[PDB]
RNA sequence: UUGGCACCUCGAUGUCGGCUCGUCGCAUCCUGGGGCUGUAGUCGGUCCCAAGGGUUGGGCUGUUCGCCCAUUAAAGCGGCACGCGAGCUGGGUUCAGAACGUCGUGAGACAGUUCGGUCCCUAUCCGUCGCGGGCGCAGGAAAUUUGAGAGGAGCUGUCCUUAGUACGAGAGGACCGGGAUGGACACACCGCUGGUGUACCAGUUGUUCCGCCAGGAGCAUCGCUGGGUAGCUAUGUGUGGCAGGGAUAAACGCUGAAAGCAUCUAAGCGUGAAGCCCCCCUCAAGAUGAGAUUUCCCAUUUCUUCGGAAAGUAAGAUCCCUGAAAGAUGAUCAGGUAGAUAGGUUUGGAGUGGAAGUGUAGCGAUACAUGGAGCGGACAAAUACUAAUCGAUCGAGGACUUAACC
């Protein structure tokens, strides 16, 4: 319930291989050639599926 | 679903009236008994002048139960009380008359004098 | 079904609120779980509107909040969400069978990273 | 399920009548030995009718000799030779489980 | 020896000529086809590869399409081998109906049990709860890992985890009814898996 | 076990008994096999082989032990810090209080008693149980698989018959074998019996509200109460340990010498256990020994002086999205307009139990009809109405030698 030993730099880093976060699943609006999230409304043009909002 | 410390009204003429179970028979960890299954018992309530009396250990047969039975034809018989019959070492009663209804599982398990003396077997 | 961090009272209150709000404003920004429930709720109200029976109206009035959309000088008379539901909203979809409501994904909220959506009735 | 229904449709007994809880029935039930049969009558009141199709059951309650008995049957057994509805009963519940904590004069079901 | 693949449709009950009542699982076994016939010289073991359901060519792929085209039929969803089976039967492309069985014929039913998630020990492994009163703060915990001396705990000390999904065979079940029109097989009792699950029915080893 | 020694630990190695979980040995309690019997049979005594599985529930006590009741096929002996307190209890005991008897002038004490009395810790590492990501497995992919190896299970009674036969003066009463039905245990599943069912139905109390009546809503444990879908599940249902091969233990023997006989052994043959290896269930090619079969994509372009590289693709797979049969998250599985994946809608269905409004009867409460009505989370089938849009990303161009084919 208490550490018997201090985690070394290497073992710390070997845990931290997976804490990362991923590039977001985005792409360019067909209307504005400007990056946006798939299946989401573009915040720049305010448009979705060829239809303003 | 009769197990240790379960009580049962007594359905026969013998001096017993109410009964407590000591031991479900038929194996090591047999913990519940159903209709047609013998159970070692004590008498906790007796009628005066009876053959059987307060404090006597005796073997006895389960004859009607709230948790009853299912038959191979898909049908279930249930009662509103758990009742027993006190018997000898053979499968015969010690009393002479039998009260209340009764189940055919006894007829299956060769408790035939009980099946006979009872008024309505269901 | 979806629980929403809330016990049954609070959840039902939330849905009554959100559904009334979508009937009133016809477009609201919420979270996608709340939205994915009020689609069911609201569209089941639109059916009651499409029926128009008194029984459907009472059944809906048991759910919708009693609050005003606007006032109309006929003398100033207020209109209510139930009136807007049966007299304005649901006649719009007399010919549409189902699917009276869509959800458009907007993006994540700052203070809690919550995934937010616009829900509107077409 | 529809497929289940389509299979079990043949074993549906149409000889069974319309009956409900509250009503008194007489069940002409078969009781079978290794090579023999008796028909025995169970006349009592219907408490519940649950299920669907051939998975449907009803329970009939009786009081025999100061003891209450409660006998369940599938609706579509061939070991019910006949089912005679006698008294129909006005009653406000589908499940008449209250009759178990009741003996006579309170178990009385009003006929119509 | 003889076998099919099927889907579990559900459970019901059936009355037999005696008037006895018999629960039954329903298996719908349509579109069964023989796709490959494995040999001792080509592979090292004799078996018959059956494919069960027809599916769509956009859910399929070109490899599966080729393997089924070598049988002259459509892509399939479930494909499985059966062993201890004669190969002089089962010509490629052949359809494999429920009529291979018969009432009272006796089988093993093999399927993938239902999914309970992460579970504890008393549900999963059947252990006993500790008391819920008399001062207990030990209710549904697993018990001692073991003794002190090893400085370690032995394998097969049973612990929480993901309960189901395991493959299961139930043995010596009875076939009640056969309906070739519905492609339906009835089995006394049960089989593993939820509804819509794959069941592998075959003649019993014993 | 009682003890002896005082070698680790006094900068802490927590004690008896119980609960949870077990695991190991065999000096085997039961089941199994066998020899001797002062073994007639039934039952038994003693001894050899066997550790496969099994080996109860209560009363008194803090109790282990032990006595008792009642069962059992049997109620094994022991080791693991007399297993297990960062897993639980905390009754006893030796913390502080108080009292009894007793010893002491006394303070006070007693393996004398009695009543009462605080058991801390967010798991770093290994280990254990489950789930993923990465790479490898001399091209890249999709499915099906062998099975080294590994785990699991392995128990057993009672009744019938053989046959009231054998045996016995009778009393009694079999072996071997054939079959039926149970206990405990395991696995699975929810059609049945039931339970639960806090977004299903109803009744109902108080009070506030919806302007009032009426109908309804809020709070009161989901207000209480009667039911109950799916799902989860046992106490419920289905099945299981069947039948067995191969080689052995103890043992019984055949043949046969050494040792003209004898001898089960020395060479050599046979029988022979619940045990050993298999049969049965499950996992399993990271089985770096990285296996096999079937099918699919092809041999691109830039470069680089070589090695070798990157940079767009194919088969295929995914980011993303709708989701459940799945699920801690991932994963898995079902689908993504070449669409019924989910929601809604329409039909139904379980379930509840006879909506509202209106009318009739009644002073009224209320009752009746309209009308198995109305409502109906998760259930089923159809329906593309709503949202799964449009995109984007990863993903090969297949080294060398030998042999045979050629
Ligand atoms: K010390
Ligand atoms: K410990
Ligand atoms: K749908
Ligand atoms: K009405
Ligand atoms: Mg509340
Ligand atoms: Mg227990
Ligand atoms: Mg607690
Ligand atoms: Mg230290
Ligand atoms: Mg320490
Ligand atoms: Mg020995
Ligand atoms: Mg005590
Ligand atoms: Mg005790
Ligand atoms: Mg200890
Ligand atoms: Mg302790
Ligand atoms: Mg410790
Ligand atoms: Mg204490
Ligand atoms: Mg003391
Ligand atoms: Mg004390
Ligand atoms: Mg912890
Ligand atoms: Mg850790
Ligand atoms: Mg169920
Ligand atoms: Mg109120
Ligand atoms: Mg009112
Ligand atoms: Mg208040
Ligand atoms: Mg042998
Ligand atoms: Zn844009």
């Amino acid at each position: 319930a208490v550490p018997f030993r201090r985690t070394s730099k290497a073992k710390k880093r070997k845990r931290r291989t997976h804490v990362k976060l991923q590039l977001p699943g985005m792409n360019e609006c067909s209307n504005c050639g400007e990056y946006r999230l798939s299946h989401h409304v573009c915040p720049e043009c305010g448009q979705y599926d060829g239809k303003d909002v | 679903m009769i197990q240790q410390e379960s009580r049962m009204k007594v359905a026969d003429n013998s001096g017993a009236r109410e009964v407590l179970t000591i031991k479900v028979l038929g194996g090591s960890g047999r913990k519940t008994a159903n209709i047609g299954d013998v159970v070692v018992c004590t008498v906790k309530q007796a009628t005066p002048g009876g053959v059987v009396k307060k404090g006597e250990v005796v073997k006895a047969v389960i004859v009607r139960t709230k948790s009853g039975a299912r038959r191979q034809d898909g049908s279930y018989i249930k009662f509103d009380e758990n009742a027993c019959v006190i018997i000898r070492d053979d499968k015969s009663p010690r009393g002479t008359r039998i009260f209340g209804p009764v189940a055919r599982e006894l007829r299956e398990n060769n408790f035939m004098k009980i099946v006979s003396l009872a008024p309505e077997v269901l | 079904y979806r629980k929403l961090g809330r016990t049954s009272s609070q959840r039902k209150a939330l849905l009554r609120d959100l559904a009334t709000d979508l009937i009133v404003f016809e477009r609201i920004e919420t979270t996608e779980a709340r939205a994915k429930e009020i689609r069911k709720v609201v569209e089941k109200l639109i059916t009651s509107g499409k029926k128009g029976d008194l029984h459907a109206r009472r059944q809906a009035a048991a759910f919708i909040r009693h609050e005003v959309v606007e006032v109309v000088q006929v003398k100033n008379r207020p209109v209510y969400a139930l009136q807007k539901l049966f007299d304005d909203v649901a006649p719009r979809y007399a010919e549409r069978q189902g699917g009276y409501t869509r959800i458009l994904k907007k993006g994540p909220r700052r203070g809690d990273g919550a995934p937010m959506v616009i829900i509107e009735l077409v | 399920n529809k497929l289940i229904d389509e299979i079990t449709k043949s074993q549906l007994n149409p000889d069974v009548p319309n009956f409900r809880p509250g009503d008194t029935v007489r069940v002409h039930a078969k009781v079978v030995e290794g090579t023999r049969e008796r028909i025995q009558l169970f006349e009592g009141v219907v408490i519940k009718r649950r299920g669907a199709g051939i998975s449907e059951t009803f329970t009939v309650r009786k009081i025999s000799n100061s003891v209450g008995v409660e006998r369940t049957f599938p609706v579509h057994t061939p070991r019910i030779a006949k089912l005679e509805v006698i008294r129909r009963g006005k009653v406000r519940r589908a499940k008449l489980y209250y009759l178990r904590n009741l003996r006579g004069k309170a178990a009385r079901i009003k006929e119509i | 020896t003889k076998g099919i693949l099927g889907r579990k449709v559900g459970m019901t009950q059936v009355f037999t000529e005696n008037g006895e009542l018999i629960p039954v699982t329903v298996i719908e076994a349509a579109q069964n086809v023989v796709l490959q016939k494995k040999t001792v010289e080509t592979d090292g073991y004799e078996a018959v590869q059956i494919g069960f359901e027809d599916k769509r060519a956009i859910l399929s792929n070109k490899p599966e399409q080729g393997h089924v085209a070598k049988a002259n039929t459509t892509p399939k969803r479930f494909i499985r081998e059966f062993r201890d089976v004669n190969l002089d039967e089962y010509e490629i492309g052949a359809e494999v109906k429920v009529d291979v069985f018969a009432e009272g014929d006796i089988i093993d039913a093999t399927g993938v049990s239902k999914g309970k998630g992460f579970q504890g020990v008393i549900k999963r492994h059947g252990q006993s709860r500790g008391p819920m009163a008399h001062g207990s703060r030990y209710h549904r915990r697993p018990g001692s890992m073991g003794p002190v001396a090893p400085n370690r705990v032995f394998k097969n000390k049973l612990l929480p985890g993901r309960m189901g999904g395991e493959q299961i065979t139930i043995q010596n079940l009875e076939i009640v009814k056969v309906d070739v029109e519905k492609n339906v097989l009835l089995v006394k009792g049960n089989v593993p898996g939820a509804k819509k699950a794959l069941v592998q029915i075959k003649t019993a080893t014993k």
